[PDB]
């Protein structure tokens, strides 16, 4: 079994300046993305970083793994 | 050796600091961890640890 397979719906979103992760398996609410030093990511320009599948569609982990 | 992936991505090196980086990563299925090489430093992510997952996923999801 691959523990990454239940993460395949994960996608990023910006809630104002907070970078969030949607689509996680066991989670009721979206949770914050963390920096490499384990802090919640807060970024005024959050929306300019988000990647898309050539439409407003957000990139999911499934999309990344199948590239 | 375990095969690697190479990604061009953006990494939040602090809560509000982002930097472009190329990383090499691999998945060790015996221990359930992803190991990442970033500018000569090794980072380990336990895929059973939700805190580690919340750190790994933005790195993968901002990748080209």
């Amino acid at each position: 079994p691959d523990p990454i397979d239940r993460l395949r719906r994960a996608n990023l979103a910006c809630e104002d300046d907070k970078l969030m992760i949607y689509g996680l398996p066991w989670m009721t609410t979206q949770t914050s993305a963390l920096s490499i030093n384990s802090k919640p990511i807060v970024y005024k320009d959050c929306a300019k970083l988000l990647r898309s599948i050539n439409g407003s569609q957000p990139v999911s982990l499934n999309d990344v793994l199948r590239r | 050796e375990i095969p690697t992936r190479t990604l061009d991505t953006a990494i939040f090196t602090d809560a509000s600091t982002v930097a472009s980086a190329q990383i090499h990563l691999y998945y060790n299925s015996n221990i359930g961890k992803i190991i990442m090489s970033l500018n000569g430093k090794k980072h380990t992510f336990n895929l059973y640890d939700d805190n580690d997952i919340r750190t790994l996923l933005p790195i993968l999801l901002l990748s080209k």
